[PDB]
C-alpha cells in the first residue's frame, strides 16, 4: 500500500507539469474554439466582399444608381451574402455533428471509467485500467485514468500441466511457473509462487492425453493433519 | 521565383521535389510529414529520411517459456 | 471489412474555375474567400485521412517479429503471417485483398496527395501486430510484451469464455485442425465473390464517380452562351463579356461547393467507420471482448488485423 | 464431474427453494478420516 500511493501520488502530480510545460497538450480544444472564431471572422469578413457589384457598402448604392436599376446591384449582393451565410450554417452543421460524437464518445467513457471500471482493454489508457478521474475543461472534459502497467518481467520455464500419480493436474487460477529446479503455481499478472496443492489446482482425465505435461509431486494439506491423528 | 533553384540540394521523391532538405540514409521516427512515407527535421540543417516505424523489438519465444512480471507502475494518462 | 481512409483530394479553387484565364481570375477575386474557404475544407479533410490511419494501425509502440523456429503446437499461421517469397512483405490473404481491390489521374485543377503511410508500410504495421498477438497473447497491448507459448496462451482464453482448461489441452489437435481449416478456407472464401470486398470498392467508386462529376461539369453552360472562356471572350467585348463570365463563375463555383460538401460528409461517415476500426483492434485483436456480438458470430477470442486498400479485414 | 462438498457451496434448509431435488453429495474427506481417524 505505501508504494502504491506513493506512486499515485507522484503521477497525480507529474500530470501538472506534463500539462504546464507542453504548449500543445490542450490542442484538441484550442482546435474547437479556433475553428469557430475562424469562421465566425471570415463570415463578417465576407460582408465587405464585392460579389460583381459597382460598391460591397449597402447605402452607396441606394445613392448612385437610383431605384429603377440599383435593384439588380441589391438583389446581386443579397445572393452573394445569402450564399456565404448558406456555406457556414453548413459548415456549422457538419461541425455540429463532429462534436455531437465527440460528446457521446466523452459520455461513454464517464459512464463506463469514471463510474466504474472498464474491462475493454484500450477503452481508458495504455495498461488495465484501475479507475479514473475527470476534469473539467473550457470546451470539453479532461480525464485521468490510472492505469495498472506492469513491469519487470523475467524468463520462467512453464509446462501446461503437472502429472502427479498419473492425474493430469491444472491450475486453478493462473500458470505453472518453475524456477530451474521446482514448481510453482502463481497469478497470472504477479510473481507470488505458491507452493502447489490440491487445493490451488484440479484434476481431470489421466497422464497420456496432454502434451506438454511434466513429473512433479503435488503437496496434500489433509496429509499432515491425518498422521499427526494418525 | 528563381530563388532556391540551386543544384547542390535539390531532391527527388514520390511525395514531389524536395528542395533544400538533405537527403540521409539513416532513420528516424516522424517529425514532419511530407507525402509517402517521407518525414523531414531539423538535424544545423534540414534532412528528410524514410520513416521508421519504430524500434525493432523481437519476442524470445518457445513452447515451454513464460514471462510473468515481478512488479508494477501506476501512471496517469490525459483524454 | 471496415474502410478507414480514401483519396487525398485536393482541387485549386481559382485555377480550377478559371482556367488559366487571367482576367477571369481577377473578376473572381471579387468574391472573398470562397475560394480559400473551399481549399482549407479540403486539406482538412486531406489531413483526417492521415489522421484515421495512424489511429488504426499504430497501436504498437514497437515492431514485433514473429520467432524464425515456427513451433505454434500445432496451429499452422502461414496464410496469415508475412510471405518472404513475395517482393512486398505482403501476407497471402492480403495479397488476396490487394488483388482483389482496383481502380483519379490527372486532370485540370485537381490533384491527389499521397498517402502519408505507403502501403508497405501499413503491411509491417500489420505485421508488428499480428507477431505481437501470436507470441504474447493480449500483455502486448497493454504494457511490455510478456511471451507466453501458443497453445497454453489459447488454453487460457478459452478460461475466458467459461469453458475450463483441460477441454483445450485434451482436445488440441482436433482445434488445431478445425482452426487450420478455418484459416485456409478463408481465402477461397473472399476469392469466391466479388461482392466481398462491397464496402472498400465502393468507397472508390463513390469518390471517383464524385471526382468525375466535377469535372465533366465544366462542358456544361449555365445559361452561357459558350463553355468555353475564350469563345466569351472573342464573341463579346469586356463590357459585356462580363455578364457571361459571372454566369460561368457562379455555376463553377456552385458545383465544386456541391462537391466539397460531399466530401465533408463522406469524410464525417469514413472517420465514423474508421474509429469503429480502431475501436475493433484496440478491442479484439489486442486483447478479448465479452461484447456477445461486437467481434463475430459467437463466444470471441483472439482476432488478427489484415491490411487492405483503405481499409482493414479483419479474421474474428 | 461427479458431485462432492468441494465443487458446491451451501446455504439453507431444503425448503425455501422450489425445483430441489433429492441426490448424495460425495465427499473427499470423511472416507480417509474414517479409515484413519
Ligand atoms: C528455486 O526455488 C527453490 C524452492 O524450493 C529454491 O530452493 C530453496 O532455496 C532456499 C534458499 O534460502 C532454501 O532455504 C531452501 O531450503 C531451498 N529448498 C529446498 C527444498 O532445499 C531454489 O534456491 C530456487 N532457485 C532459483 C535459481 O531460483
Ligand atoms: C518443444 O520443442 C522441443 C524441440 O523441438 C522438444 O524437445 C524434444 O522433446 C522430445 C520429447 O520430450 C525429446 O525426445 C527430444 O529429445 C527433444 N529435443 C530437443 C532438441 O529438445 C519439446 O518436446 C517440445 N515441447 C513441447 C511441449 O512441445
Ligand atoms: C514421468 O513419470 C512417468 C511415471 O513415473 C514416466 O513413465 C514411466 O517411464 C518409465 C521409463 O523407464 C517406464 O518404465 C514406465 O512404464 C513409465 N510409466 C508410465 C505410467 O508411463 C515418465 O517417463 C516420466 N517422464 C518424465 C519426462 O520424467
Ligand atoms: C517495484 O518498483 C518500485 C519503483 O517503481 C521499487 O520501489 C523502489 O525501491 C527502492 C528499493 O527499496 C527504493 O530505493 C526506491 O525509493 C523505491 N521507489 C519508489 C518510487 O518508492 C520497488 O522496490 C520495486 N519492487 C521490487 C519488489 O523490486
Ligand atoms: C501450413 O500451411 C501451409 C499453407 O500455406 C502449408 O504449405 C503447403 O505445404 C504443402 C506441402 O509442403 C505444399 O504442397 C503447398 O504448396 C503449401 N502451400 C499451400 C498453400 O498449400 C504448410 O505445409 C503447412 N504446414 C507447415 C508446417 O507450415
Ligand atoms: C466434434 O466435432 C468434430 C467436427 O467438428 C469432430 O471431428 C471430426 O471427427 C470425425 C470422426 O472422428 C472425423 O472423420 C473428422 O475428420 C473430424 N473433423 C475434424 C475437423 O477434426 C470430432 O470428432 C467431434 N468430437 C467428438 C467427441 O465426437
Ligand atoms: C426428499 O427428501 C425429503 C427429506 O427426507 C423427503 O421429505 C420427507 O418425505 C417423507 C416421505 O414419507 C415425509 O414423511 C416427510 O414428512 C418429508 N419431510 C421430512 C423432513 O422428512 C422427500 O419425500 C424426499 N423426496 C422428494 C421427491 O422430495
Ligand atoms: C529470456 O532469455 C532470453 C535468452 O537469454 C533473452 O533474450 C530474453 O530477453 C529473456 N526474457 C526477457 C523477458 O528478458
Ligand atoms: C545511401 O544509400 C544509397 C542507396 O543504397 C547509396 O547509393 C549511397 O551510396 C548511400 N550513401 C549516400 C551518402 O548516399
Ligand atoms: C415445474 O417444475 C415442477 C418441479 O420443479 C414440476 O412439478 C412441474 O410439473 C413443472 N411444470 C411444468 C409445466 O413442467
Amino acid at each position: 500500500q505505501k508504494l502504491i500511493a506513493n506512486q499515485f501520488n507522484s503521477a497525480i502530480g507529474k500530470i501538472q507539469d506534463s500539462l504546464s510545460s507542453t504548449p500543445s497538450a490542450l490542442g484538441k480544444l484550442q482546435d474547437v474554439v479556433n475553428q469557430n472564431a475562424q469562421a465566425l471572422n471570415t463570415l463578417v469578413k465576407q460582408l465587405s466582399s464585392n460579389f460583381g457589384a459597382i460598391s460591397s457598402v449597402l447605402n452607396d448604392i441606394l445613392s448612385r444608381l437610383d431605384p429603377p436599376e440599383a435593384e439588380v446591384q441589391i438583389d446581386r449582393l443579397i445572393t452573394g451574402r445569402l450564399q456565404s451565410l448558406q456555406t457556414y450554417v453548413t459548415q456549422q452543421l457538419i461541425r455540429a455533428a463532429e462534436i455531437r460524437a465527440s460528446a457521446n464518445l466523452a459520455a461513454t467513457k464517464m459512464s463506463e471509467c469514471v463510474l466504474g471500471q472498464s474491462k475493454r482493454v484500450d477503452f481508458c489508457g495504455k495498461g488495465y485500467h484501475l479507475m479514473s478521474f475527470p476534469q473539467s475543461a473550457p470546451h470539453g472534459v479532461v480525464f485521468l485514468h490510472v492505469t495498472y502497467v506492469p513491469a519487470q518481467e523475467k524468463n520462467f520455464t512453464t509446462a501446461p500441466a503437472i502429472c502427479h500419480d498419473g492425474k493430469a493436474h491444472f491450475p486453478r487460477e493462473g500458470v505453472f511457473v518453475s524456477n530451474g529446479t521446482h514448481w510453482f503455481v502463481t497469478q497470472r499478472n504477479f510473481y507470488e509462487p505458491q507452493i502447489i496443492t490440491t487445493d490451488n489446482t484440479f484434476v481431470s482425465g489421466n497422464c497420456d492425453v496432454v502434451i506438454g505435461i511434466v513429473n512433479n509431486t503435488v503437496y496434500d494439506p489433509l496429509q499432515p493433519e491425518l498422521d499427526s491423528f494418525k | 521565383w528563381r530563388v532556391y533553384s540551386t543544384g547542390s540540394n535539390v531532391f527527388q521523391t514520390r511525395a514531389g521535389c524536395l528542395i533544400g532538405a538533405e537527403h540521409v540514409n539513416n532513420s528516424y521516427e516522424c517529425d514532419i510529414p511530407i507525402g509517402a512515407g517521407i518525414c523531414a527535421s531539423y538535424q544545423q540543417s534540414i534532412i528528410a529520411y524514410t520513416m521508421s516505424l519504430g524500434a525493432e523489438n523481437s519476442v524470445a519465444y518457445s513452447n515451454n517459456s513464460i514471462a510473468i512480471p515481478t512488479n508494477f507502475t501506476i501512471s496517469v494518462t490525459t483524454e | 471489412i471496415l474502410p478507414v481512409s480514401m483519396t487525398k483530394t485536393s482541387v485549386d479553387c481559382t485555377m480550377y474555375i478559371c482556367g488559366d484565364s487571367t482576367e477571369c481570375s481577377n473578376l473572381l477575386l471579387q468574391y472573398g474567400s470562397f475560394c480559400t474557404q473551399l481549399n482549407r475544407a479540403l486539406t482538412g479533410i486531406a489531413v483526417e485521412q492521415d489522421k484515421n490511419t495512424q489511429e488504426v494501425f499504430a497501436q504498437v509502440k514497437q515492431i514485433y517479429k514473429t520467432p524464425p523456429i515456427k513451433d505454434f503446437g500445432g496451429f499452422n499461421f502461414s496464410q496469415i503471417l508475412p510471405d518472404p517469397s513475395k517482393p512486398s512483405k505482403r501476407s497471402p490473404i492480403e495479397d488476396l485483398l490487394f488483388n482483389k481491390v482496383t481502380l483519379a489521374q490527372k486532370f485540370n485543377g485537381l490533384t491527389v496527395l499521397p498517402p502519408l503511410l505507403t502501403d508497405e508500410m501499413i503491411a509491417q504495421y500489420t505485421s508488428a501486430l499480428l507477431a505481437g498477438t501470436i507470441t504474447s497473447g493480449w500483455t502486448f497491448g497493454a504494457g511490455p510484451a510478456l511471451q507466453i507459448p501458443f497453445p497454453m496462451q489459447m488454453a487460457y482464453r478459452f478460461n475466458g469464455i467459461g469453458v475450463t482448461q483441460n477441454v483445450l489441452y485434451e482436445n488440441q489437435k482436433l482445434i488445431a485442425n478445425q482452426f487450420n481449416s478455418a484459416i485456409g478456407k478463408i481465402q477461397d472464401s473472399l476469392s469466391s465473390t466479388p461482392s466481398a470486398l462491397g464496402k472498400l470498392q465502393d468507397v472508390v467508386n463513390q469518390n471517383a464517380q464524385a471526382l468525375n462529376t466535377l469535372v465533366k461539369q465544366l462542358s456544361s453552360n449555365f445559361g452561357a452562351i459558350s463553355s468555353v472562356l475564350n469563345d466569351i471572350l472573342s464573341r463579346l467585348d469586356p463590357p459585356e463579356a462580363e455578364v457571361q463570365i459571372d454566369r460561368l463563375i457562379t455555376g463553377r463555383l456552385q458545383s465544386l461547393q456541391t462537391y466539397v460538401t460531399q466530401q465533408l460528409i463522406r469524410a464525417a461517415e469514413i472517420r465514423a467507420s474508421a474509429n469503429l476500426a480502431a475501436t475493433k483492434m484496440s478491442e479484439c485483436v489486442l486483447g478479448q471482448s465479452k461484447r456477445v456480438d461486437f467481434c463475430g458470430k459467437g463466444y470471441h477470442l483472439m482476432s488478427f488485423p489484415q491490411s487492405a486498400p483503405h481499409g482493414v479485414v479483419f479474421l474474428h
